This record gives structure tokens, C-alpha cells and sequence, in this order.
């Protein structure tokens, strides 16, 4: 998923800087931790 | 036989192969031996650790090593009649009899 | 990103990624004798000997009827012991294989340090492990740097 | 006679359920014995905190664990940090007797373990090599002998004398408990009428 910036805008360059900023800081890792988070209901636990 | 020296072999009293101090940064034994040149050589089995190699020089290795797990063989399992009739109690066996 | 920041690229004509190859465990043996695995040839030969002995016993019983019932009951409970032991052994290693959880994730490979793992030296895989910020691939990078050669 | 039919049906019923219960008990016991893994390798002892493990105290073994980044080796490092006064011993023989007497594992030189298992039948080597290093001869910094020592080590390796010198110097179970009972049953089956 991305942002539909206008053509020639500096928002594309800001997003290009922000890509390396989030990759060097690992923002997708804490994004996976925070918002793709089990707020209850974990995976299929086999009960015997 | 290779280099041709009159080698003298004697004992140390430091009791360790060499370890830097945790708060003083001071070594002991073979490392402080070869810092101060008290003796020219220390023929002992010593691993090429980079902490020791950054202090004193190390030779190229001649044999490999590896940390391995040491354990025993505690295996019994006597093949008898009692092991055959194990999973039911003998009081239940004589009550069925 | 290092190659792109050094020199220009074209459009990627296809999109791909890094995954894991493992040898498929072919621990299954031919179905013939597979159900004989719980059985024991040696104890099989011993049971053959026992049947031969029961036959000789019946023979002398007439060439040496409560005794026939005693011999038949002893042989019958002996075969029931054989059947119960074989069924117990067969269900035992049947439950050995089906209780096993094989490798299905990269995190399982990160935990399992017995099975060795790595890639091609001076490739994009070790570059991605250098630039890995997720701790799982960081532990992957620490493992492959530990077994450096 | 329906009484004989009732007695035979009840007898077949309880004999079959006793046989089924004995088969179920033996299957559960054998499945537990198979599930009890006796392998105590590096991935096994990472979480097995019941079995004690460690090395010779303040040696090069936990020095490798001082800078270890693998989470299994980090678990070993945290366990020896938790129980530093107990599982760490000053000499090799103290850890050897700790392995022989108590439920203990010892992490030390593989050549020493090979020599001990050559000279003692009561010990085993499990797992493989945790690290991979070599024996370097201790020299001073900038030593003029060390260049000649390196040349002599290369010459002795190409001669192969160190390898052959190290070659000379410091190098039915439960089924078996079944057919004895079957042979005893054969003995009792012979002693009936013949
Ligand atoms: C299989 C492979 C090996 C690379 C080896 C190194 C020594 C190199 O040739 O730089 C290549 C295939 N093409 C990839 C690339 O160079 O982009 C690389 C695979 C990889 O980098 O993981
Ligand atoms: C058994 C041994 C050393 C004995 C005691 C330790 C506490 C030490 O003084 O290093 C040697 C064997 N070779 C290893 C080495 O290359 O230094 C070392 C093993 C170790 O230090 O744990």
C-alpha cells in the first residue's frame, strides 16, 4: 500500500527518505507488534 | 629440532591460563608472562581467542578444537519377567487368577 | 539497496523472494514388513518354535479331555500376549511419527540450532541479514556469522 | 442351557475387556517410553533447566558464551549466570565427578572428552562441536620466534607428524524380556500330561 502523490511533488522524495528511515529504525517490526497484535484470541490451540 | 634452542621447562604459580580482570582489566599467567617477556614461550594448549590475540601474538593453529557435551550412559532396562508383566499390578493379576 | 544506490537498475521483470529448502525426510520404508516393524523376527522365530512345541505336545498327548483344553488355553493366551504386544508396539511408533512437528516456519529454524542453515557467501541474502532489523533474522545473521566458514 | 450361554458371554466379555485394558496400558507405557527422548544435545538443554550444565570456571568456554549471540547459547549463558557458584568448577575432574555422580552436563574440550571416553567406558560424548577454533602457541607481541614458530607449525603440518603423534597420544532390550516368559510358558505347557 502506498500514497497517491501528485507527479513531481516533494512528497514522493519525503516518502523515499521515510522508507529508509522506517527500514533503519524497524518501524514495520513494531507496527507488526502493535497493530497486527493479538488482542485476545490466539491461534488454533489443540485441546485433547 | 627445528629451531635449535636449549629449551627450559618449568612451572607457573598463577593457576590460570589467562583471563582479564572484570573491573581492573588485568590479565594473569601466560598473558602477563608474554606482555612483560618474563619467558619467551609458554607451550600449553591455548585456544586462539581474539581477546587474547588482541593482547599478545598467536601462532597459526596445528590442531582443531570444539566445545562438546560430556555425559554418561545410564542405561539399565533389565529384560526379565517383571519387566514383561510391568503395566499391571501383581495384586490385580492374582485377583484375576 | 546497496546495488541500487551504487548503480542504476532496470525495471524488475519478475518479483521474487528468499525462502528455505530442506531435504524431505524419507523415513518411511516399504509397506511390506512395515506392520512387521512392531513384530520381532527373532520373537517371530521364537513363536514359530512355540507352535512347533505345542504341536509336539498334542502329538505325545496321543503319541508319548482337560489336557487339550489346558494346552489350547495356554497357546491361546500366549498368542493374545503376542497380539497385545505387537498392537502396543505398532501404535507406539505410529504415535511417534504423528506426534512429531516438522519444520514449517523460519522462526522454528531460528530456534533449532542443531540443523545447520546458511546461504551463498557475498550474496543478497547475507546483505539482507546485515540490514535485518527483525531479531529473528538478526539471530539468523548471528548464526551464519558464527559458522563463518 | 441358557446359563452356560450367559456364563460364556460374560466370561468372553470380561476377558476381552481385561485384554483390551492391558493392551491399552502397555501401549501407553511404550508410547511414554518412546516419547521420553534421551538425547540431551544443544537444543535439548537450552530449555531443560532441570538438568544442570556448565563448564570449568572462568575458562575459555563461557568466554565464548560471554560474546555469544545465539539464543540457545544465550540461554546457556543466562543459566550459568543464575547458578554461577554451583555448576562451575575449578578443574576438569570436579566436573567429571559431577557428571558421574549427579545429573550434570559438562562443556569442555572434545579431545579431552575423546581421551576420557577412550580410557573410561562410563562416559559418552553427545552432540557435536559448539565452536570451531584451534590451538595457537602463546608468544609475545612482535615476537621474532613467532614467525619461525608459524613456519615450523606449517612445516610440521605438511609433514603430518603432529597428526600421527596425536593419533598415538591422547586419542532385544524389552523384546528380550518377552521370549523368556514365552519359553517359561512352553515349559509349563510341556508339564501338563507328557
Ligand atoms: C546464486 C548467486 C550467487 C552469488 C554469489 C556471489 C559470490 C556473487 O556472485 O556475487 C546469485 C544469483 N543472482 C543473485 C545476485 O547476485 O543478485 C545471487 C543470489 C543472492 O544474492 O542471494
Ligand atoms: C582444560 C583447560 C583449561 C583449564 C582451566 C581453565 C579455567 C583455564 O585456566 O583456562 C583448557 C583446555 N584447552 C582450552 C584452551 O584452549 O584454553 C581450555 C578450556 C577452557 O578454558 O575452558
Amino acid at each position: 500500500y502506498g500514497v497517491g502523490t501528485p507527479m513531481g511533488s516533494p512528497y514522493r522524495d519525503k516518502i523515499t527518505i521515510a522508507i529508509l528511515q522506517l527500514q533503519e529504525e524497524g518501524k514495520l517490526h513494531m507496527m507488526k507488534e502493535k497493530w497486527w497484535r493479538g488482542n485476545g484470541c490466539p491461534e488454533e490451540e489443540s485441546k485433547e | 629440532t627445528i629451531l635449535g634452542f636449549t629449551y627450559e621447562i618449568r612451572l607457573v604459580e598463577d593457576g590460570k591460563y589467562g583471563a582479564q580482570d572484570d573491573v581492573n582489566g588485568q590479565w594473569n599467567g601466560m598473558v602477563r608472562e608474554l606482555i612483560d617477556h618474563k619467558a619467551d614461550l609458554a607451550v600449553a594448549p591455548l585456544a586462539i581467542t581474539y581477546v587474547r590475540e588482541k593482547v599478545i601474538d598467536f601462532s597459526k593453529p596445528f590442531m582443531t578444537l570444539g566445545i562438546s557435551i560430556l555425559y554418561r550412559k545410564p542405561n539399565g532396562t533389565n529384560p526379565g519377567v517383571f519387566s514383561f508383566l510391568n503395566p499391571l499390578s501383581p495384586d490385580i493379576w492374582m485377583y484375576v487368577l | 539497496y546497496v546495488r541500487e544506490k551504487v548503480i542504476d537498475f532496470s525495471k524488475p521483470f519478475m518479483t521474487l523472494g528468499i525462502s528455505i529448502l530442506y531435504r524431505k525426510p524419507n523415513g518411511t520404508n516399504p509397506g511390506v514388513f512395515s506392520f512387521l516393524n512392531p513384530l520381532s523376527p527373532d520373537i517371530w522365530m521364537y513363536v514359530l518354535l512355540a507352535y512347533l512345541g505345542v504341536s509336539v505336545v498334542l502329538f505325545v498327548i496321543a503319541r508319548f479331555a482337560l489336557s487339550t483344553r489346558i494346552v489350547g488355553g495356554i497357546w491361546w493366551f500366549f498368542t493374545l500376549i503376542i497380539i497385545s504386544s505387537y498392537t502396543a508396539n505398532l501404535a507406539a511408533f505410529l504415535t511417534v511419527e504423528r506426534m512429531e512437528s516438522p519444520i514449517d516456519s523460519a522462526d522454528d529454524l531460528a530456534k533449532q540450532t542443531k540443523i545447520e542453515y546458511g546461504a551463498v557467501e557475498d550474496g543478497a541474502t547475507m546483505t539482507f541479514f546485515k540490514k535485518s532489523k527483525i531479531s529473528t533474522y538478526d539471530k539468523m545473521w548471528a548464526f551464519m556469522s558464527s559458522r563463518r566458514q | 442351557a441358557l446359563s452356560t450361554r450367559i456364563v460364556g458371554g460374560i466370561w468372553w466379555f470380561f476377558t476381552l475387556i481385561i485384554i483390551s485394558s492391558y493392551t491399552a496400558n502397555l501401549a501407553a507405557f511404550l508410547t511414554v517410553e518412546r516419547m521420553e527422548s534421551p538425547i540431551d544435545s544443544a537444543d535439548d538443554l537450552a530449555k531443560q533447566t532441570k538438568i544442570e550444565y556448565g563448564a570449568v570456571e572462568d575458562g575459555a568456554t563461557m568466554t565464548f558464551f560471554k560474546k555469544s549471540k545465539i539464543s540457545t547459547y544465550d540461554k546457556m549463558w543466562a543459566f550459568m549466570s543464575s547458578r554461577r557458584q554451583s555448576v562451575l568448577v575449578k578443574s576438569n575432574e570436579e566436573g567429571i565427578q559431577r557428571v558421574l555422580t549427579s545429573d550434570y552436563a559438562f562443556l569442555m574440550e572434545s579431545t579431552t572428552i575423546e581421551f576420557v571416553t577412550q580410557r573410561n567406558c562410563n562416559l559418552t560424548q553427545i552432540g557435536g562441536l559448539i565452536d570451531s577454533k584451534g590451538y595457537g602457541v602463546g608468544t609475545p607481541m612482535g615476537s621474532p620466534y613467532r614467525d619461525k614458530i608459524t613456519i615450523a607449525i606449517l612445516q610440521l603440518q605438511e609433514e603430518g607428524k603432529l597428526h600421527m603423534m596425536k593419533e598415538k597420544w591422547w586419542r532385544v532390550q524389552n523384546i528380550g524380556g518377552i521370549f523368556i516368559v514365552l519359553a517359561a510358558g512352553l515349559v509349563l505347557s510341556v508339564f501338563v500330561a507328557v
